[PDB]
RNA sequence: AAGGCGGCCCCCUGGACGAAGACUGACGCUCAGGUGCGAAAGCGUGGGGAGCAAACAGGAUUAGAUACCCUGGUAGUCCACGCCGUAAACGAUGUCGACUUGGAGGUUGUGCCCUUGAGGCGUGGCUUCCGGAGCUAACGCGUUAAGUCGACCGCCUGGGGA
């Protein structure tokens, strides 16, 4: 219905579940797909593998734009990291840039307690 | 296998062909250490699928081997209390093994009326790539493709 | 002789996103890494360095 | 970590590349030490600890 | 001094150390009673309130689960001015002084050397790890002593009861 060629990969990789979103350079959602909503769930919804196929539905919802060339934008440091990349890059996708924008505080907001499983 | 590594016995050829390929193929199907009763029934099948279907014996044997033939495994493994699926790329000799043996067991698990048909089916099967055997070699590789991240 | 306004040299005690480099890496004597830290800091809060890559 | 794709040179280069820019930055290291709250008592004592194993 | 103190800048302010020489002339050490300081939690009044989180509610686990885990969340955690005076407030080692073999480092002054190299030779303060004699029930301590001595203080006298 548009047109882009020219797109931006956030992907949101926290430990549970790993969001891909594709977007243009403005910062304009074009297309999303997560994990846990790719028919994966609790164990298996956590992996790369989830990741994976999440980065490639998300492919499909976005080439009606006709993106020919993005940038990634690796966010967390659960599984999907990766393995979300590489999907994107085997799903016809030329990958121009890679950066890691992971929040880091500079020492702000004290953390939940520790976790005594 | 803790400790002791081993070679492995290297059988006699098929008695008809002089095949080794073969031998490996009879001692699969065989049962009950029915040689005599177990080559009866690989023949008939190679010469069933022989006659009629392009002649070339051992050559229709291995289009079928090569249709079942799987490159990629995965080899289940326990690390922090999680049981995880790595793929490991399988070696040649074992390679025709699973192929065989694959091929062997979707023939009993066949509906027609003998050993020697079914097996005969199950080869045409395979040398067309379709049938259980081939199937089972394309579960693995689904299996394999999906655990592609952990290799 | 160290000042925060030669962004020259405070350049190569600093990582690709601006990160002060450590004194290991560097093996810069411990009473100047003070020293170092302390022109960055300035330079920093002054904008002729970065905080972060993101800037 | 930020990495920009030269030309003629793989995918899969420029990946390794930007997971070893990571393993540089230390990235996972740091969002695994903040995910959960530390007393000041336990990294005091986390502190000497690896100085201790520091001599060999 | 201990409690404890960490972004950057200024202002007010305490202590420590070095170099050189001048001044005072035993003015010193210790200290029952006394006075002051003293983490966190807690208390009072008024502010403030993102995150965290006693209490509390809900979801789970479990034979039970007034818990551990999850979703929330009040006091509190923050500021001002008062109170409280306690901790495994620990080096579980009171303060001061003199004396007694060594090795490797960290930190911070200062004298010297074609500064001719990011050094070469000394001399103070603090500090970490080994270790010698000696000490010790052993563990270990070992010039920062738990060694060899002296001055003064505090404290102990079987466990429970307390
Ligand atoms: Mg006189
Ligand atoms: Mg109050
Ligand atoms: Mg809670
Ligand atoms: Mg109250
Ligand atoms: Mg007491
Ligand atoms: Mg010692
Ligand atoms: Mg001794
Ligand atoms: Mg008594």
């Amino acid at each position: 219905r548009k047109q882009v060629s020219d797109g931006v990969a956030h992907i949101h990789a926290s430990f549970n579940n790993t969001i891909v979103t594709i977007t243009d350079r403005q910062g304009n959602a074009l297309g999303w797909a997560t994990a846990g909503g790719s028919g994966f769930r609790g164990s298996r919804k956590s992996t790369p593998f989830a990741a994976q196929v999440a980065a490639e539905r998300c492919a499909d919802a976005v080439k009606e734009y006709g993106i020919k060339n993005l940038e990634v934008m690796v966010k967390g440091p659960g599984p999907g990291r990766e393995s979300t990349i590489r999907a994107l890059n085997a799903a016809g996708f030329r990958i121009t840039n890679i950066t890691d924008v992971t929040p880091i505080p500079h020492n702000g907001c004290r953390p939940p307690k520790k976790r005594r499983v | 296998p803790r400790r002791r590594v081993i070679g492995q016995r290297k059988i006699l050829p098929d008695p008809k062909f002089g095949s080794e390929l073969l031998a490996k193929f009879v001692n699969i199907l065989m049962v009950d250490g029915k040689k005599s009763t177990a080559e009866s029934i690989v023949y008939s099948a190679l010469e069933t699928l022989a006659q009629r279907s392009g002649k070339s014996e051992l050559e229709a044997f291995e289009v079928a081997l090569e249709n079942v033939r799987p490159t990629v495994e995965v080899k289940s493994r326990r690390v922090g209390g999680s049981t995880y699926q790595v793929p490991v790329e399988v070696r040649p000799v074992r390679r025709n093994a699973l192929a065989m043996r694959w091929i062997v067991e979707a023939a009993r698990k066949r509906g027609d009326k003998s050993m020697a048909l079914r097996l005969a089916n199950e080869l045409s099967d395979a040398a067309e790539n379709k049938g259980t055997a081939v199937k089972k070699r394309e579960d693995v590789h689904r299996m394999a493709e999906a655990n592609k991240a952990f290799a | 002789e160290i000042d925060y306004k030669d962004i020259a040299t405070l350049k190569n005690y600093i990582t690709e996103s601006g990160k002060i480099v450590p004194s290991r890496i560097t093996g810069t004597r411990a009473k100047y890494q003070r020293q170092l830290a302390r022109a960055i800091k300035r330079a920093r809060y002054l904008s002729l360095l970065p905080y972060t890559d993101r800037h | 970590p930020v990495i920009k794709v030269r030309e003629n040179e793989p995918f899969d280069v420029a990946l390794r590349r930007f997971k070893r820019s990571c393993e540089k930055a230390g990235v996972l290291a740091e969002v695994r030490r903040r995910e959960f709250y530390e007393k000041p008592t336990t990294e005091r004592k986390r502190a000497k600890a690896s100085a201790v194993k520091r001599h060999a």
